[PDB]
């Protein structure tokens, strides 16, 4: 574990500072949680079409939630915010980000290339360039090293659950990425192998099933209800072999906490 | 407008990014280094390199990492305001070519550089371009990492990152061999090369090409095999036709060095990245027992 503990400790400090305002949607006169779900679901699809890292998707959503925490946006411009956030996440995170034109193309010519570039700049100003945010994905990835044994179904199912949390500002905004990761991991572990949140992760994170329970109860409900959610892109993506078809698995009916 | 308080003193260089000036704040007297970055306002927008450099420097706050003081936005330009440092390690080595840098100063500089690098690594940042041109010194004995243009935030565990990284002479063999994963070890390798360079007054591995660079390393450290580097023969660009050179005795590689210095150096240049020493563990090395902070003679 070369620098693993320092890094984990540092991201635990940063997820607190890069956290969006929990209330924010109530303060937006024109947009809702239902519109934000639509947008994130669209971003999922863009990630698939351009084969972007899942990390890129998680960063983009964090940038949008922080931007909307401080700026009032009309609904006609919401997709513009998201296009610029995804472009910035790509530039930050990808080896080969797609060119700006591809981001203009993917918005069906709703917006101009100048609009996208100007929005890029405004997003940067509003976030003051603070782009290295911890995401649910960054914690999951570390939590995966405590697997006994490593299990590719558990990993993909965890990622799927984490991704589902991105869609629903209510209730997931309330929770830190480290906690959402803990819940997703445990829920995945249990669904696949009947097993539980590792003792070694209690030591690392300081979280127990007891502390994760609130997030867990929400996440389990999200999972059981996923087939009926208006947004379906995450379920579709996670049908492919790349992800071992995990969205096709049966959620457990009970948790026995 | 936003730059009205800055008086340009002189140009001090450039990069692919744009121009670097020395300037003074007309109101406070503060002398600074200004980096000017052109925005591709009809094409690509703000460049990925600047985005990474700015966000990463805003996180890293350490005595051995150059200070970003401010970021000034215009519609067409971005100005980075940095603390002004006297010169870089490259120019200091040239000034020192006849005498050599005294060993207390080499020790001090390496110590500080490792402190800065440990700080980066602890904050999940890879520098990926350590070289003497990118290390800045002041007139009091400090040295600082700079040009985070090629840096990146890494994940635990890492995934595959950009292959085209680190200037050739300072580039780790795992990169040269095309390995799928690389990690903080590549910065330590760079630092090892820079350490040897300070000592012998010439680049350790001045290759003219990728294959040449690799062979210069093999000729010095011995061609690696499965016993010193488990997995080497499985790398994407490993070739069974590689000539097999015997390792040379380190007191020939770095004559002026003591047993301790040689011990440190060999651990920084170990082939297997998973065994190559970490910056943090290097801080604890006996070589550093007696470190002081001399003033260079500029
Ligand atoms: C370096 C230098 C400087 C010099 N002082 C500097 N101070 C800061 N803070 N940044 C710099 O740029 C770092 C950046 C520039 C692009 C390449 C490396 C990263 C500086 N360059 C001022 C007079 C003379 C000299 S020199 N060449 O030693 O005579």
């Amino acid at each position: 574990p070369d620098y693993h503990e320092d890094i984990h400790t540092y991201l635990r400090e940063m997820e607190v500072k890069c956290k969006p305002k929990v209330g924010y949607m109530k303060k937006q006169p024109d947009i809702t949680n239902s519109m934000r779900a639509i947008l994130v679901d669209w971003l999922v699809e863009v990630g698939e079409e351009y084969k972007l890292q899942n990390e890129t998707l998680h960063l983009a959503v964090n940038y949008i939630d922080r931007f909307l925490s401080s700026m009032s946006v009309l609904r006609g411009k919401l997709q513009l915010v998201g296009t610029a956030a995804m472009l910035l996440a790509s530039k930050f995170e990808e080896i080969y980000p797609p060119e700006v034109a591809e981001f203009v193309y993917i918005t069906d010519d709703t917006y101009t290339k100048k609009q996208v570039l100007r929005m890029e700049h405004l997003v940067l100003k509003v976030l003051t360039f603070d782009l290295a945010a911890p995401t649910v994905n960054q914690f999951l990835t570390q939590y995966f090293l405590h697997q006994q044994p490593a299990n590719c179904k558990v990993e993909s199912l965890a990622m799927f659950l984490g991704e589902l949390s991105l869609i629903d500002a209510d209730p997931y905004l309330k929770y830190l990425p480290s906690v959402i990761a803990g819940a997703a991991f445990h829920l995945a572990l249990y669904t696949v192998t009947g097993q539980s949140w590792p003792e070694s992760l209690i030591r690392k994170t300081g979280y127990t099933l007891e502390s994760l329970k609130p997030c867990l109860m929400d996440l389990h409900q999200t999972y059981l209800k996923a087939p009926q959610h208006a947004q379906q892109s995450i379920r579709e993506k996670y049908k492919n072999s790349k992800y071992h078809g995990v969205s096709l698995l049966n959620p457990p009916e009970t948790l026995n906490l | 407008g936003s730059m009205e308080n800055f008086q340009k003193v002189e140009k001090i260089g450039e990069g692919t990014y744009g121009v670097v000036y020395k300037a003074r704040n007309k109101l406070t007297g503060e002398v600074v280094a200004l980096k000017k970055i052109r925005l591709d306002t009809e094409t690509e927008g703000v460049p990925s390199t600047a985005i990474r450099e700015i966000s990463l420097l805003k996180e890293l706050n350490h005595p051995n990492i150059v200070k970003l003081l401010d970021v000034i936005h215009t519609e067409n330009k971005l100005y980075l305001v940095f603390e002004f440092l006297h010169q870089d390690l490259k120019k200091f080595m040239d000034a020192s070519a006849l005498t050599g840098i005294p060993l207390p100063l080499i020790k001090s500089y390496l110590f500080q550089l490792l402190q800065g690098l440990a700080f980066c690594h602890s904050h999940r940042v890879l520098h990926r371009d350590l070289k003497p041109q990118n290390l800045l010194i002041n007139t009091e004995g400090a040295i600082k990492l700079a040009d985070f243009g090629l840096a990146r935030a890494f994940g635990v565990p890492v995934r595959t990152y950009t292959h085209e990284v680190v200037t050739l002479w300072y580039r780790a063999p795992e990169i040269l061999l095309g390995c799928k994963y690389y990690s903080t070890a590549v910065d330590i390798w760079s630092l090892g090369c820079i350490f040897a360079e300070m000592v012998t007054r010439r680049a350790l591995f001045p290759g003219d090409s990728e294959i040449d660079q690799l062979f210069r390393i093999f000729r010095t450290l011995g061609t690696p095999d499965e016993v010193v580097w488990p997995g080497v023969t499985s790398m994407p660009d490993y070739k069974p036709s590689f000539p097999k050179w015997a390792r040379q005795d380190f007191s020939k590689v770095v004559p002026p060095l003591d047993e301790d210095g040689r011990s440190l150096l060999s651990q920084m240049l170990h082939y297997d990245p998973n065994k190559r020493i970490s910056a943090k563990a290097a801080l604890a090395h006996p070589f550093f027992q007696d470190v002081t902070k001399p003033v260079p003679h500029l």
